[PDB]
């Protein structure tokens, strides 16, 4: 009874322990599958904001009327 | 008369008026198909981690 008062944690302690950290992966999985298929999805349509490389932009761009007007 | 236009008065961007008013884009064009999504607000913080194998906290 000593032992078990002043050595040991509770079976509630341990028990709402594993609830929380269950809790914590479960988010973290599906959270993680949620990822990778939003990624594949994303490369896939490229609607996405994340693999957008460089196009142009028309920042070098001036239309102006030129020399010859068959431009 | 017919005074000699003096030099250089072949030059000095001219204004005219006109029939029609400028068309638009004869450029036989279409517009853009879908712009970029404005992705903004209020970015949350950190979730869990960095949901890597482990490395929390």
């Amino acid at each position: 009874r000593w032992i078990a008062r002043t050595f040991f944690d509770a079976p509630e302690k341990n028990y709402e322990r594993t609830m929380a950290i269950l809790q914590i992966e479960s988010e973290k999985a599906e959270l993680r599958l949620k990822e990778l298929e939003v990624r594949r999805l994303m490369r896939a349509k490229g609607d996405g904001p994340w693999f957008q490389y460089p196009t142009i932009d028309k920042a070098l761009i001036d239309h102006s009327p030129k020399a010859t007007p068959d431009n | 008369g017919w005074v000699r236009p003096d030099l250089g008065e072949l030059s000095k961007v001219t204004k005219v008026k006109t029939d029609r008013p400028l068309p638009e884009n004869p450029y036989h064009s279409r517009a853009r198909p879908e712009p970029n999504p404005e992705v903004e607000g209020d970015l949350k913080p950190a979730r869990h981690g960095s949901r890597l194998f482990f490395w929390t906290m």
